[PDB]
C-alpha cells in the first residue's frame, strides 16, 4: 500500500 | 466514574485553573504557562489541612469550597488525584519541605499522605546547593529524569515549601508516523524565529475555524477516547492577550459545541516543556493572603508552629509532545509555528487535567 | 510512418497551434484552452475544399501551405489525422441548414481526406438542432463529452464541429489509490476543490529560478509521445508565462531538462472545453469564409449565400491514474530520495508531442477545473 | 517490495501580511 | 508493507 500524505509544506514569506 | 462530591470539587478545580493561568498571563514575566488544576486544588486542600481558622478558610474560599465540610473538600479532592491515576504517561509527586528544626504533627502526616499523597521532608535551607540538590533529585527520581530541576534558588528559607513534581506525555489516539518530523521555524514574535523539531500528521478531527475571532481550535483524542487535548490558536502570529480575553468556561463550550469531524493536517513542536511556577503570589492574589505571610499565618495543625508559614508552591512540570501513540475532503491546517493555548480534558468528566500555553519552545 | 508532406503539415498545424493559442490566451471571455493542432488544421482544409479563390486561399494563407499544392494539403492532414489513430476519439460533422444540399463532390472527398459527416439541421427549432449535435457528440466520445454549446449564434449558415475524447495513458502509471481532495488556487483569492492524483518518479524536469517556473516531461505509454507541463513557481495569471512560451524558448528548455526524482500532484478527471475558433481563425487571417457577404463556399453546395458560422473545436480531455506497469523495485533506489515538487495546484500549460516527428498533438491550458468554491480558512 | 512513496504534503499556510 | 511518508508539501503562499 501507498504511505501517507507527506508533511505540511513550510509557512509562506511575508508580503 | 467520579462520586457527586468529586464531580462538584472537579468543577471548582477547573475554575480556578481559569482564574489562575489568567492572573499568570497578565504577569509580564511568564512566559510558558503549564498547570494541572486538580494539582493546584489539592496545594489549597493542604493549606486546609494544616491550618487554622482565616489561613484554613481563605484556601476553602480560593478553592470556592466555602459551602463545603473540611472532611468533603479533602476526600473529594483526594479522589480526583486518585481518578486521574490509563494508557497516557503520568508521573507526580508531592512534598513538603521544612526547615531542619520543625518537626511536622503526626496527625497531618497521615491526613496529607491519605488524601494528598503528600511526602515530608526536613531540610536545612542554611546548606543552600544541598537543599536545592536534594530538591531538584526528588524532582528528577518522580519524573524518572524528565524533570532534573525545579528551581535553580530558594528565596525564602524560613517557611515551609510545596513542591509538585510531574511529567506528562499525551498518548494519541491516531499516533503519528515516526518519519513525520522534520525542522521548521517557530515565530515567538512576528521578529522572533526559533528552530523546533515539527512533528506532522494528516487525520480527522473535531475541528473549529472562527473566521470573526481569527482562531482555530482542534481537539486530538488521547489513547482510548479517555481523555483529549485541545488546542486554540490564532490564525497567525499575535500575542495571545487577544485570545486570552476570550478564553472562559463558557466559551469554551461554545467553541466545543460548533466543531465538527474534519481532515486537519497537523503540524505541532516536537519535544518536552519544562515549566517551574511558584504559584505563591498568583494563589495570594486570588485570595490566599494569610498563608503566604511569616506574621499572619495559622499552620499550627500542620507542626505546632505559628512562625511556619508558605514560603513557596513550586508547580514543575516537564510536558512532551511526541509522535507516539495507539496505531490506526480537503485537510485544514493546523500549522502550530506560533504560540498556542492547549488543554487536557478528561473526555468523560469534562475536568481539566491541564491548561497552559506554549510561547516559547527550546531552541536557538 | 509519415511521408514527407504529412510530416511538412505537422510542422504548419504546429506552428498553428502557438498562433491559435497564443489569440485565445490574449481574448479575457476564454478561461481553459483546449486545441488540437491537426483538428485544428483540417477544418481550415475543409474550408480549401468546400471554398473557391480567396475563401480557399485565405484558408491555405491561415495554415501558412501557400507554397503546398491542394492535393498535398488534403492528403497530408488526412494522413496525420489517420495517424492519431493513449485513447483519442475524434468525430468530425458539417451542419448545413435543412434548405442546403451538400455537393457530391465534396461529401466524397471531405469523407475521404477528413472522416466529415454531413448532416441538414433546422435552426428554426433550436432545441432540437442542440438536442442533435449534442446528441452526435455524445456518441462520438461515449458520453465524455455530453454537450457541445448551450446556444447556436448564427442560424443561416454552415456549423463544423470536432468532437474529441483525449486521455493520456502514462508510461508509468499513477497508484489508483493514490488519490486525494485538494485545493485548486485559481487566483490567490479563489479556491476550488479538486481531487488530485500523485505520484513519484524519474522524470525529466527543469526548474528556472530566474523566470520563476517549472517544466516537467511526463512520457506516455511506450515512450511514442510525452505530455508536457508548464507552471509558474506562484500563483499568477499564465499571461507572463505565455509570452515567454515560443517553438524556439520550448527548444531552449526542453534541452536544460534533466532526469531526476520528481513528486507530480496533478488534478485528476475529465476537462470539458468548448470553443467556437470562427472570431479567433478570423483574426488569424480567415474573414472571407466566415463574412455571409464575401463567402464562397460554392464547392460545398452551389450556393453563395452559404458562410462558416461556427468550428465548434469541442474536447473532453482525462485526466486519470491509468499507464503501464513498472518494477516496483525503483523505490528501493535511493534515486528517488529527495524529490523535486511538481504540485499543480494553481494555472498551467500542457503540450502533448510525438517524441519521433515532434508533432503537436495537444495544446491547452488549465485555468478553471470543475469543482466547488472552498474558504481559505487563513486567507487574510 | 514495498509500497510507493505516498502522496506530497498538503502546501504551507500563508506568510504574513 | 506499506510505503514511506511522502514528500513535505510546496511552501505556503505569501501574505497580502
Amino acid at each position: 500500500p501507498p504511505g501517507p500524505p507527506g508533511p505540511t509544506g513550510p509557512r509562506g514569506p511575508p508580503g | 466514574m467520579l462520586s457527586p462530591k468529586a464531580a462538584t470539587l472537579a468543577e471548582r478545580s477547573a475554575g480556578l485553573a481559569f482564574s489562575l493561568y489568567q492572573a499568570m498571563a497578565k504577569d509580564q514575566a511568564v512566559e510558558n504557562i503549564l498547570l494541572s488544576p486538580v494539582v493546584v486544588a489539592s496545594s489549597l486542600g493542604l493549606v486546609s489541612l494544616g491550618g487554622k481558622a482565616t489561613t484554613a478558610s481563605q484556601a476553602k474560599a480560593v478553592l470556592s469550597a466555602e459551602q463545603l465540610r473540611d472532611e468533603e473538600v479533602h476526600a473529594g479532592l483526594g479522589e480526583l488525584l486518585r481518578s486521574l491515576s490509563r494508557n497516557v504517561t503520568w508521573k507526580l509527586g508531592s512534598r513538603l519541605y521544612g526547615p531542619s528544626s520543625v518537626s511536622f504533627a503526626e496527625d497531618f502526616v497521615r491526613s496529607s499522605k491519605q488524601h494528598y499523597n503528600c511526602e515530608h521532608s526536613k531540610i536545612n535551607f542554611r546548606d543552600k546547593r544541598s537543599a536545592l540538590q536534594s530538591i531538584n533529585e526528588w524532582a528528577a527520581q518522580t519524573t524518572d529524569g524528565k524533570l532534573p530541576e525545579v528551581t535553580k534558588d530558594v528565596e525564602r528559607t524560613d517557611g515551609a515549601l510545596l513542591v509538585n513534581a510531574m511529567f506528562f506525555k499525551p498518548h494519541w489516539d491516531e499516533k503519528f508516523h515516526h518519519k513525520m518530523v522534520d525542522n521548521r521555524g517557530f515565530m515567538v514574535t512576528r521578529s522572533y524565529t526559533v528552530g523546533v523539531t515539527m512533528m506532522h500528521r494528516t487525520g480527522l478531527y473535531n475541528y473549529y475555524d472562527d473566521e470573526k475571532e481569527k482562531l482555530q481550535i482542534v481537539e486530538m483524542p488521547l489513547a482510548h477516547k479517555l481523555s483529549s487535548l485541545i488546542i486554540l490558536m490564532p490564525h497567525h502570529v499575535e500575542p495571545l492577550e487577544r485570545l486570552e480575553k476570550l478564553l472562559t468556561k463558557e466559551q469554551l463550550k461554545i467553541w466545543m459545541g460548533k466543531m465538527q469531524k474534519k481532515a486537519v493536517a497537523i503540524s505541532l513542536p516536537k519535544g518536552v516543556v519544562e515549566v517551574t511556577h511558584d504559584l505563591q503570589k498568583h494563589l495570594a492574589g486570588l485570595g490566599l493572603t494569610e498563608a503566604i505571610d511569616k506574621n499572619k499565618a495559622d499552620l499550627s495543625r500542620m507542626s505546632g508552629k505559628k512562625d511556619l508559614y508558605l514560603a513557596s508552591v513550586f508547580h514543575a512540570t516537564a510536558f512532551e509532545w511526541d509522535t507516539e501513540g495507539n496505531p490506526f475532503r480537503s485537510p485544514k491546517l493546523f500549522y502550530a509555528d506560533h504560540p498556542f493555548i492547549f488543554l487536557v480534558r478528561d473526555t468523560q468528566s469534562g475536568s481539566l487535567l491541564f491548561i497552559g500555553r506554549l510561547v516559547r519552545p527550546k531552541g536557538d
